[PDB]
């Protein structure tokens, strides 16, 4: 070795200590977007069920006011008492939805970052090729 | 697969969103017409019919009760977790099966009052999608296509009805044949009586009585022959002379028809005996062939079905050079460094660029970018090729120092003009190094991310042109101006990525008119086209009309990415229709279902082909079922995957109900699997099998997984479960080994306790795509006569990251073997017990046998294994059956990134004990010719590799994006070099892994 020396093998490991956090850091994006993805269907399934529930408390209406013992009663009173815990339930969902909207825009930052950086330290060690044959790439 | 490919020796001649597993009771808040919810408390394995008598029981405590009506007038409805509405109107089903959400029912009266109509559309569920979110896509195209293509669905139905009984028959069990009716000559040879011994039964029930009368016929013999010597033999008698014996071998001969004892297989098609697939393994695996004779009556009795229904101005005479706008790309993600910007990369694409491609100026590396740019690519506009695409993406690297793709034409021959808008694909995984024109990216708006707004050119009303204006370019060949050996159809014989130079290209193009005469040359003609001009593409046209046919194997380059073009496919496609067959087609069918993925358009030429074979033979309907059903969750595919389904589901007939009951089974499995992998179910094996029995105990359960057929092969019925014989693999991802009675008439009676591996963790496709290779290096060397013998066992990937593996009994890994026997602080290999594990279970003459498979399945992988450069390969990567024969699992990680089967000196002790070494024994001489003749072979058929690897670059597989990786083996074959010189490469890779020539 003459001029940078072996000084080329430490940018090796290193080079996986970023290499490899790639990988981990798709596969977390990966993850991540199917992840978003369930809890948008889901959003729909909650919207359906709520919409279904109005259709029901406004059957007993033409229908339960043909009369007005007289308690037919409690049955209203929770009805709303029910969409209350599902309205919120999809409240919860949605800003469980968008921070993990800001995440996977995070996770894609922070890769589409890495990338020209991974790669640039890619060919250095390719074109530097020539400098038993063949022990520098073991350890 | 039907026996244990077990040789014998020496015989010569439940859900809710959220929730994995709802509460054995939960709470259901039921829903009338009058308004008045209740709440029942129902037991999670309850059919509806259950849940509905009680709700009717209930209801008389809640007033308003004198507006409900009879119980049978009602029908329960909820929203599932795939968010939609769903009348439940199989009243069978239990709670826990429907897919639920939220734990409500809602009553109503059955609206639509075509009930079959819905029940039908059932289908979603094979699918795995709501057939009606189908009934609600904009795109003209797709609801095209689902009109447009009952045609083949029609076409196929009445093909298998004309010929009424016996054709449906032939649907359903397709004669399962090899296709070749020559017979190996080294099978031929284990014969060599020149004929073969077969026991054809008879059952006599309620007498439940079985019959064998054994016959030792011609090899060739067809089954109606087989049938008539078989009914001599039962009925003569004393009393029946021989000439009142042939009126009724003859008065009786066709009320039957063959079937192989224990699973379901029929031979019903006049072939020799020995080309079915079945007969032939009963030969080298030295195995008295059983067969029953059926009556037709008690065939054609259980087939029914017939149900099909179906309820729903220019030209290129421009004078301008292309331009596009580019506008305004919304959302991007990163925010400055140094060297770092952002703009359009534009390309125009056919496969691979023409035209000098274009980078639009950069502007505001951040900030909500505009670009408000048009874009002069140096083309003309006629000479734009039919499927000419627009590729772009946005990514940087260093400026100055240290995604999506579209149809440039309709699928009406439009060309594409004004506003559109272009939602993005992320990026792959090894890609920024390109722009991307591989991606299925073609047609291709996503979900909701980055979004390029676009602009087309315009100038009144425009569209591509008959083959009358096409064909009409005679004009350009009859120009003559004439101011200016053909050894060179070598290069017919030379590998698809072999890349070729511009002065050849030149060439061929030039003596293109002789090749009419070369047919198979036509993949590197059209390689050689500069597609850039309407005028060299328009002559090909017509050559390509009349070219002369092709071999499927080389018709099938022709339809990879490097082949866009609907005229070059449509004589491949009808080269597939002109002699592809049945068998061959499902050898290959994988590769046929990747490479409708660069197939431009949903309606088009191979679709129609592949959806009439499948709705034509129901083997392939299967696998044609399962490797699309497989990719659903894919939603770059899914669409078109899933509408390709639907057709499919539509049209298939009873079968639909079969793979159902297939699909509700791996809906249990995959939930199940689940719980074990995730839910803190990492507790212990006791604690989980615990877990497993109970659960497979429930009512559910033992309806899912219990009346089914085989998703590995359909013939294998599965029963009721063993369950004591149910374990969890565990020792990974849970594994399930599961276990199966074999409900057939003779199914322990002659030969079969069914037995499979479901798997809920890797990705399967490199292993199916490994073992499918491994099968067809097996057949190149079976009809060449070069017997070395490979177990391509069963495996099938059902969806993301799951799937079956078929089990083979009797097998062990050297490990295993190696545990099995000895003491000692050293390993000893058991080089004893591991030749002495072969000398048990193959004492006397036997052992000659045993040592001989041993050494011919070494040798058959030691050669595939180094050519795919798979795995890397150890003890629990090799595994040897009592039988003698040796195979590998697990190969996992694909095409290398050097000689992953190293031998041991294990496995040369095997062949035969040598003392000091056994590197020169006449044993191993043996043994070094056939791996040379195997990867000389293999080194024959190359070509076909390099296709089939390169059909399945479509395909997620980290293992395959590029041509470039298929590079691999095209080096470990032999790149440049002759026969006699690769022949030294390969001694070359022996001789450095072993360290002994």
């Amino acid at each position: 070795i003459e001029a940078v020396g072996k000084k080329l093998h430490e940018y090796n490991t290193q080079f996986q200590e970023k290499s490899r956090e790639y990988d981990r850091l798709y596969e977390e994006y990966t993850r991540t977007s199917q992840e978003i993805q369930m809890k948008r269907t889901a959003i729909e399934a909650f919207n359906e069920t709520i919409k279904i529930f109005e259709e029901q408390c406004q059957t007993q209406e033409r229908y339960s006011k043909e009369y007005i013992i007289q308690r037919i009663m409690h049955n209203y009173d929770k009805l709303k008492s029910r969409i209350s815990e599902i309205i919120d339930s999809r409240r919860r969902l949605e800003e469980d939805l968008k921070k993990q909207a800001a995440e996977y825009r995070e996770i894609d930052k922070r890769m589409n970052s890495i990338k020209p950086d991974l790669i640039q330290l890619r060919k250095t060690r390719d074109q530097y090729l020539m400098w038993k044959l063949n022990e520098w790439l073991g350890n | 697969s039907y026996y244990h490919h077990h040789h014998h020796h020496d015989y010569d001649i439940g859900e809710l969103w959220g929730i994995h597993l709802m509460p054995p009771r939960i709470l259901v808040e039921c829903l009338l017409p009058n308004g008045m919810i209740v709440t029942l408390e129902c037991l999670r394995e309850a059919t509806l019919i259950t849940i509905k008598h009680e709700l009717f029981k209930e209801a008389r405590k809640y007033p308003l009760h004198q507006l409900l009506q009879d119980e049978s007038s009602y029908i329960f409805v909820s929203v599932t977790q795939e968010a939609e509405r769903e009348e439940f109107f199989d009243e069978t089903r239990r709670l826990c099966d429907l897919r639920l959400f939220q734990p409500f029912l809602k009553v109503i009266e059955p609206v639509g009052n075509r009930e079959e109509k819905i029940l039908n559309r059932e289908i979603g569920f094979a699918i795995g999608m709501p057939v009606c979110e189908f009934d609600m896509v904009k795109d003209p195209e797709v609801q095209d296509f689902r009109r447009n293509i009952l045609n083949v669905c029609k076409e196929a139905v009445d093909l298998r009805d004309l010929n009424s009984p016996h054709s449906r028959a032939m649907y359903v069990y397709p004669p399962n044949v090899e296709s070749s009716p020559e017979l190996p000559k080294h099978i031929y040879n284990k014969l060599d009586k020149g004929q073969i011994i077969v026991v054809i039964w008879v059952i006599v029930s309620p007498n439940n009585d079985k019959q064998k009368y054994t016959l030792k016929i011609n090899h060739d013999c067809v089954p109606e022959q087989v049938i008539a010597e078989a009914i001599r033999k039962k009925t003569r008698s004393m009393l029946l002379s021989s000439e009142q014996l042939k009126l009724c071998v003859l008065e009786y001969q066709g009320k039957y028809i063959l079937k192989v004892c224990g699973c379901d297989e029929y031979f019903l098609e006049k072939y020799p005996l020995s080309q079915y697939k079945y007969i032939r393994s009963c030969i080298m695996l030295g195995r008295m062939p059983n067969l029953m004779l059926m009556a037709k009556e008690s065939l054609y009795s259980q087939l029914p079905m017939d149900c099909f229904t179906m309820p729903s101005k220019s030209l290129w005479v421009i004078n301008s050079a292309l331009r596009i706008k580019i506008l305004c790309a919304t959302y991007v993600n990163v925010n400055i460094r140094d060297i770092d910007k952002i703009y359009v990369r534009t390309g125009i694409y056919h496969g691979g660029e023409p035209l000098c491609d274009n980078v639009n100026t950069q502007r505001v590396p951040c900030s909500n970018p505009r670009w408000n740019e048009w874009l002069n690519y140096d083309i003309y506009i006629p000479d734009l090729p039919r499927a000419a695409r627009l590729c772009l993406s946005i990514c940087s690297v260093k400026g100055r120092k240290g995604w999506g793709n579209i149809n440039l034409f309709d699928y009406t021959d439009t060309l594409v003009s004004g506003k559109m808008a272009l939602n993005l694909w992320p990026v792959p995984h090894g890609l920024e190094d390109l722009l991307n024109p591989i991606g299925v990216t073609g047609s291709n708006p996503n979900k909701e991310t980055p979004c390029l707004e676009l602009e087309f050119d315009w100038f009144s009303s425009v569209v591509k042109f008959p083959d009358m204006s096409v064909i009409e370019e005679h004009a350009n060949w009859s120009v003559s101006r004439e101011a200016g050996k053909e050894q060179l159809k070598a290069i017919s014989t030379r590998d698809p990525l072999s890349e070729i130079t511009e002065q050849e290209k030149d060439f061929l193009w030039s003596h293109r008119h002789y090749c009419v005469t070369i047919p198979e040359i036509l993949p590197k003609l059209l390689l050689s086209v500069k597609w850039n001009s309407r005028d060299e593409v328009a002559q090909m046209y017509c050559l390509v009309k009349d070219w002369p046919p092709i071999k499927p194997e080389q018709a099938m380059e022709l339809l990879d990415c490097n082949y866009p073009d609907p005229m070059v496919r449509g004589f491949a496609v009808r080269c597939l229709e002109k002699y592809l067959t049945d068998d061959k087609l499902s050898q290959y069918l994988i590769q046929l279902v990747q490479v409708l993925k660069y197939e431009q358009y949903l309606d088009n030429l191979l679709v129609r082909f592949l959806l009439k074979k499948a709705l034509t033979n129901q083997r392939i309907g299967h696998f044609f079922f399962w490797h699309l059903k497989s990719e659903m969750h894919n939603k770059t595919v899914s669409q078109r995957f899933g509408l390709l389904l639907e057709s499919y589901c539509r049209a298939c007939g009873m079968y639909l109900k079969h793979l159902n009951r297939q699909v509700e089974a791996m809906e249990k499995l995959i939930n199940l699997t689940d719980i074990l992998k995730q839910e803190k179910k990492d507790e212990t094996q006791k604690v989980q099998m615990k877990f497993l029995v109970e659960q497979m105990r429930r009512p559910d359960f033992m309806d899912a997984l219990q009346g089914f057929l085989s998703p590995l092969n359909p013939a294998h019925q599965l029963g009721n479960l063993r369950l004591e014989e149910c374990r969890i693999m565990s020792s990974a991802k849970r594994p399930l080994w599961l276990n199966w009675e074999n409900p057939d008439i003779m199914s322990e009676l002659l030969f079969q306790n069914n037995e499979i591996i479901f798997k809920n963790g890797d990705d399967l496709r490199q292993d199916m795509l490994t073992l499918q290779i491994i099968r067809i290096m097996e057949n190149i060397w079976q009809n060449q006569g070069l017997d070395l013998r490979m177990l391509p066992y069963g495996c099938l990937s059902i969806g993301d990251c799951v799937g079956l593996i078929e089990v083979v009994r009797n097998s062990h890994t050297i490990m295993q073997i190696q545990c099995k026997g000895g003491l000692k602080g050293a390993l000893q290999f058991n080089s004893h017990t591991l030749h002495q594990w072969l000398k048990d279970k193959n004492k006397g003459e036997i052992y000659d046998a045993a040592i001989d498979l041993f050494t011919r399945s070494c040798a058959g992988y030691c050669v595939a294994t180094f050519i795919l450069g798979i795995g890397d390969r150890h003890n629990s990567n090799i595994m040897v059956k009592d039988d003698g024969q040796l195979f590998h699992i697990d190969f996992g990680h694909f095409l290398d990134h050097r000689v992953p089967f190293v031998l041991t000196q294990d496995f040369l002790i095997v062949i035969s004990k040598g003392a000091q070494e056994c590197t020169k024994t006449r044993e191993f001489e043996r043994f070094q010719e056939m791996c040379y003749k195997a990867y000389l072979a293999i080194r024959q058929h190359a070509n076909l590799f390099i296709n089939l690897f390169s059909m399945m670059l479509g395909s997620g597989m980290p293992e395959l994006q590029s041509f470039d990786d298929i590079a691999y083996i095209r080096k470990t074959l032999a790149l440049d070099k002759t026969e006699q010189e690769a022949l030294e490469y390969f001694m070359k890779q022996m001789n450095d892994a072993h360290h002994g020539g």
